[PDB]
């Protein structure tokens, strides 16, 4: 009985949230991997010399 | 190639000497299977002997051998 | 906790036989590459003999190739060096020095108390700089080291060594791979240089650390020891 | 009037006694060997279709004796004193020849290792695998039969090996070879692999354990058998090679009927094979009972 | 009950909310980008050294070590440069679902159905390794411990509750309850307050770590989810399931982004992990191989056909240098 | 080319790789039995025949070495950890005869044994069925029939030939009668024979995986 108490306080706390929109929420994530494939060494094939393998 | 086969019926180690070639009546070639290609020839007596190419002298073996 | 202590020693015949026997209690001994040094009583340190675990691999010095040999006793934790036809340039004092080799491993961690033994009456040589380099407590101090040959291996890590033997006391390490640190040592020591030119620097020094540090590479057997900076006040 | 110490001696006597046997024996290798691997072969990829590692091992060991046996009637049709015809290629033949014969014998190491694997540690084999191990099997052999093949020439009668152009010593590099890869090597492994399997297995109170270990008694037995005469044989050969301990022509022509004959019986030993591994198996014991109608 | 119908309205408040956020799907705004191509990883390394299926592995934080557990009841510390074996730690039980590698390098965890994730002390003056400490207090059985430092490790379980232990004192602080299904998977995120949780109730949770209660809910999966990474930026998360498909769930947006699908794969997941910029979404499929995918276009650009058995763990070095995907048939393989 | 002192670091892994395959050698050397059952079915009375989470169970017999897993305390899913098991050689059930009235359990304990010999992980692994308390099953029958909870039977109540047509009807679920062989004792009380007939079967099922192995069978 308390648990669906339980369960609906967790819910009312998590609804109580501000969402972004989703084009912001993808813009700066597309942002930030376009930021970071200069240093992604599977994207671009490394040289054979810093690779280690 | 394999041992069970082979074509050549030569042993050759060590080759003779000079050798008066009117004794020698006939000779033959050999089966070079076996990387020895020499020449066989016998004596008056048939006793076999082998022998290297370079000896001219089978050449004039050659003609005796057809004129007889 | 990790215990080294040995037997044998005292005064001996030259040209004669002695097993000298190493103890091993508080470690994994089966898994640890051991190791012997000779100490002259009036110079630096030199490798004896370098045993592999599970005796897998045996090495010697060259001059003590053909004279002495290393036995492990795995089941009862001991370490023996049979010698055999000793001169007189072989008497000295010796260490049994467990080590154990991986990656980001410290060899020569914990070295023995050592015993003594007096009879009767190439190879990359590392160069000090000096003897002795007077200090006072609190200033810094900046011992170097150079080399014969590259230490830089092709892996990247030169393996050049550091230590510390103060008096009447077995040497500790201190510096491994020239950049590391010790387990159990304050963070002021600080390797650094290039290959062939190696430094240490001993930042805010005080007292009880006097002895005597040798430097020490290992890329190849025979691993050699340096001759020592022996500083005081 | 005079004579010299070393002369020729003939092999026509030994040559003509041996060639009905060495046909004979190439005739009935060739007939057991189709007759018992063109069998399994069928029975094990038709239905089943390949299902286990040990199926991948026994295809290409089939494939192996297969290819042994279909080489011997050109060798047979080709020994009848056929040299102004028949002319077959011989660099191409003895290369599929000792290619074949290396890959039985690496094949069946492979299966002694596989049987080690799967018993004494549970280390099963995935058939891709077991693929890509065969195929590796098939390059080894090609890479330890090379020397064999690569410098047999051509000439207009015959086929042979030249030792006065090359290395005199080359060819006991050959027949050591030829003993090495074919007999110390395999044997010492799947003595080793089957001694720990045997006693491995041992330890079962069970009864149904008696079959395996004198399977495998039996293969150790074959292998041994038909092989140990001739490569001690060639060993004695190899001694004469070096002239260690060697003798007049009569040792070298009892030298060569006993290398000829225990060469055929090493031969013969090819097509008792697929006996031993496959058809022992109950699994194919009925599906053969149910598959010879087809 | 009352409560149960405000609960129900609850739910479609927050799906309206998050309704009226979705107007840019992250395929339409990047269909205009140029695609990665094709990615042609090869084995670097093979190590054919286990000899059961291995269940998990966790990458050093200097990108070259690598510890592996298997069912033969020896977690392995592999060097992945130069193919050795550091440490070989026999377990107390051979069963293991998970293994963890701490960010500092002296510290493993460990555990399976034992409802134990032993803690394994390396660095030690000791000379070998031993359990440092045995963590109990589970009543399921453990899926993925992970460290997040010396002396915080949290923990997943088979009995709905994720803990945070605390090493030193042994006995736990938090417990992250409040799903009621078996959690497979964690994940933290790279600034380590805030962690993602995946059970069997095919609904991932955002907890944070310093509070204890959970901060964000998020569906969209159907069967169970057993695979979670987080994005190196640590505001995104890709979930795997049985589904046969990857959805990459968002913290800000709160809700499902993509559904890394594909109509010819009826396989499920076993591990997922993107690359060190975020671009490839590597996932472990339970069709005996790889599958490489561009995480902001959603269609595959290679296939890491290399195993026999099903890879069950992946890991993806903090470098960026290498990834290698441990399988079933007690291979592992540093792609490249 | 070579490394330095990385050599003895290789030697170090082939020091253990080596050890590694000598316990290799030894986890074949050993039998595992997974066991399952229903809820006190008959778990405690086939433990205490012979010496938290799972509770491992390592006794030895006849230079043979057992290790048994009573996975009954895994209250969570067994779908995703039941994989973990495909290896062990011999899934030794028990159920009991008495539990014929209550929630016809049995026909759960079907359920059961209809998700693990139907299992696609387990689709080589013998099952040793044990129906033990054969006493109380005894007492049971003498005053009730199996109707009770299986109404299409229509046999007697002498217990020989409802005991060996239930265990025909367990049998019956298996559907792959070649790959695997579904054994079963009706023992209770029945002192070392029981762990002999352990002994035997799993000395059985070992001896047809190394002729499946070999692949003579």
């Amino acid at each position: 009985i308390a648990q669906a108490r339980k369960l609906v306080e967790q819910l009312k706390m998590e609804a109580n949230i501000d969402r972004i929109k989703v084009s912001k929420a993808a813009a700066d994530l597309m942002a930030y991997c376009e930021a970071h494939a200069k240093e992604d060494p599977l994207l671009t094939p490394v040289p054979a010399s810093e690779n280690p393998f | 190639q394999h041992h069970g086969v082979t074509k050549c019926n030569i042993t050759c180690s060590k080759m003779t000497s000079k050798i008066p070639v009117a004794l020698l009546i006939h000779y033959q070639q050999n089966q070079a299977s076996c990387g020895k290609r020499a020449i066989i020839l016998e004596t008056r007596q048939h006793r076999l002997f082998c022998a290297d190419p370079k000896e001219q002298w089978v050449k004039d073996a050659m003609q005796h051998l057809d004129r007889q | 906790d990790v215990q080294l202590v040995e037997s044998g020693g005292g005064l001996v015949q030259p040209g004669g036989s002695r097993k000298l026997s190493c103890s091993a209690s508080g470690f994994a001994f089966s898994s640890f590459g051991m190791h012997w040094v000779r100490q002259a009583p009036e110079k630096g340190l030199e490798w004896v003999a370098y045993i592999s675990s599970g005796s897998g691999t045996i090495y010697y010095a060259d001059t003590v190739k053909g004279r002495f040999t290393i036995s492990r006793d795995d089941p009862k934790n001991t370490l023996f060096l049979q010698m055999t036809s000793l001169r007189s340039e072989d008497t000295a004092m010796y260490y049994c020095v467990r080590s154990i080799y991986y990656y980001g491993s410290s060899p020569f961690d914990f070295w023995g108390q050592g015993t003594t033994l007096t009879v009767s009456s190439s190879d990359i040589v590392m160069t000090q700089a000096t003897s002795s380099v007077p200090v006072t407590p609190g200033e810094s101090v900046s011992i170097s080291c150079r080399s014969s040959k590259s230490l830089l291996h092709s892996n990247g890590n030169t393996y050049l060594y550091w230590f510390l033997q103060r008096p009447g006391q077995s040497p500790q390490l201190l510096i491994y791979r020239m950049s590391n640190l010790a387990s159990g040592v304050p963070d002021r020591f600080s390797g650094s240089g290039s290959g062939t030119a190696f430094t240490l620097t001993i930042s805010r020094l005080e007292a009880e650390d006097v002895g005597v540090y040798y430097c020490m590479q290992h890329l190849e057997y025979p691993l050699t020891f340096g001759a020592g900076t022996k500083l005081e006040l | 009037d005079y004579d010299e110490d070393a002369t020729p001696c003939v092999f026509t006597d030994v040559l003509n006694q041996s060639k009905p046997v060495t046909l004979f024996l190439y005739g009935v290798v060739f007939l057991f060997g189709s007759i018992g691997n063109f069998l399994v072969i069928f029975t094990i990829t038709w239905r089943r279709r390949i299902q286990c590692s040990g199926d991948v091992y026994f295809i290409n060991l089939a494939a192996a004796d297969l290819l042994f046996v279909c080489t011997l009637p050109l060798w047979m049709q080709y020994l009848l004193d056929h040299n102004s015809l028949a002319s077959v290629p011989c660099t191409l033949l003895t290369a599929c020849f000792y290619v074949a014969m290396f890959a039985s014998l690496c094949f069946i190491t492979e299966i002694a290792l596989d049987r080690y694997y799967a018993i004494v540690y549970m280390r099963y084999r995935p058939v891709k695998q077991a693929c890509l191990f065969s195929i590796f099997w098939w390059i080894f052999a090609v890479i330890i039969a090379i020397p064999h093949f690569m410098v047999v020439t051509k000439k207009d009668n015959q086929c042979m090996t030249d030792y006065d152009y090359l290395e005199v010593s080359y060819p006991i590099i050959l027949n050591v070879e030829l003993m090495l890869g074919a007999f110390v090597i395999p044997l010492s492994v799947i003595s080793y692999c089957y001694y720990r399997i045997s006693r491995i297995v041992a330890v079962s109170q069970s009864r149904h354990k008696g079959r395996i270990v004198r399977v495998l008694i039996a293969v150790v037995l074959v292998f041994i058998i038909f092989w140990l005469p001739y490569h001690l044989t060639l060993f004695v050969d190899t001694l004469k090679l070096l002239k260690w301990i060697s003798s007049s022509c009569e040792f070298e022509r009892s030298l060569k009927r006993a290398l000829i004959l225990t060469e055929s019986l090493a031969f013969c030993h090819c097509c008792l094979n697929p006996l031993l591994y496959v058809f022992v198996g109950t699994k194919f014991r009925q599906e053969l009972h149910c598959l010879l109608a087809e | 009950d009352q409560l149960r119908q405000e609960a129900e309205q609850l739910k479609n408040q927050i799906r309206d909310a998050r309704k009226a956020c979705a107007d840019a799907t992250l395929s339409q705004i990047t269909n205009n980008i140029d695609p990665v191509g094709r990615i042609q990883m090869r084995t670097r390394r093979t190590l054919r050294g286990h000899l059961a299926k291995i269940y998990a592995m966790h990458w050093g934080t200097d990108s070259r070590l690598l510890v592996s557990a298997s069912q033969d009841g020896k977690l392995i510390i592999w060097d992945s440069y130069t193919t050795n074996k550091v440490h070989a730690i026999p377990l107390r039980s051979s069963w293991v679902m998970t293994c963890a590698y701490a960010p500092s390098g002296n510290y493993v965890a460990c555990g399976g159905l034992d409802n134990i994730c032993s803690i394994y002390n390396l660095k030690t003056r000791e000379g070998n390794v031993r359990v440092s400490r045995e963590l109990a207090g589970h009543t399921g059985y453990l899926s993925c411990c992970r460290f997040l430092d010396d002396n915080q490790i949290v923990t997943s379980s088979g009995d709905t509750t994720c803990a945070l232990w605390d090493i030193e004192t042994g006995q736990q602080t938090t417990t992250f309850t409040g799903h009621t299904g078996d959690v497979m998977s964690l994940s933290l995120a790279p600034d380590t307050r805030l962690f993602v949780s995946g059970a069997c109730d095919a609904s991932a949770k955002l907890w944070d770590v310093r509070e204890g209660m959970c901060r964000q809910t998020f569906t969209g999966h159907e069967s169970d989810i057993n695979a979670i990474c987080f994005f190196p930026n640590g505001n995104a998360f890709a979930t795997g399931s049985d589904d046969a498909t990857c959805r990459l769930f968002d913290l800000r947006a709160d809700q499902e982004l993509m559904t890394y699908s594909h109509d010819n794969i009826i396989c499920g997941i076993t591990s997922v992990s993107f690359s060190k910029s975020g671009r490839l979404l590597l996932a472990g499929y339970d069709d005996f191989n790889c599958n490489v995918w561009d995480a902001l276009k959603a269609d595959r650009a290679g296939v890491l056909a290399g195993h026999d058995n099903r890879v069950s763990c992946l890991g993806v070095t903090d470098d960026g240098m290498a990834v290698a995907t441990g399988s079933w048939d007690s291979f592992l393989k540093i792609w490249n | 080319t070579l490394s330095a002192e990385d050599k003895a670091a290789v030697e170090r892994s082939k020091m253990i790789d080596r050890n590694l395959r000598e316990d290799g050698e030894k986890a074949a050397r050993e039998v595992k039995l997974l066991l399952l059952g229903a809820g006190e079915s008959g778990k405690s009375t086939i433990v205490k025949q012979m010496k938290t989470g799972i509770v491992e169970t390592h006794f030895t017999f006849k230079d043979l070495h057992f290790k048994m897993f009573d996975v009954g305390g895994q209250r969570s899913e067994r779908k995703k950890w039941i994989h973990c098991f495909e290896g062990v050689t011999a899934i030794i059930f028990c159920v009991a005869l008495s539990d014929y009235d209550l929630v016809n359990r049995m026909h759960e304990s079907m359920k059961l044994f209809d998700s693990i010999c139907n299992n696609k992980w387990f689709t080589d692994t013998s099952i040793i069925l044990f129906l033990n308390k054969k006493d109380l099953f005894e007492e049971k029958i003498k005053k009730s029939p199996l109707t009770i909870c299986y109404p299409e039977y229509a046999g007697s109540n002498t217990y020989e030939e409802a005991a060996a047509y239930i265990q025909c009807q367990f049998e019956d679920l298996n559907k792959r009668k070649d790959t695997k062989e579904i054994y079963t004792h009706f023992t209770c009380a029945t002192d070392t024979k029981n762990v002999q007939f352990v002994f035997d079967a799993v000395t059985d099922v070992i001896i047809k995986n190394n002729l499946k192995d070999c692949g003579l069978f």
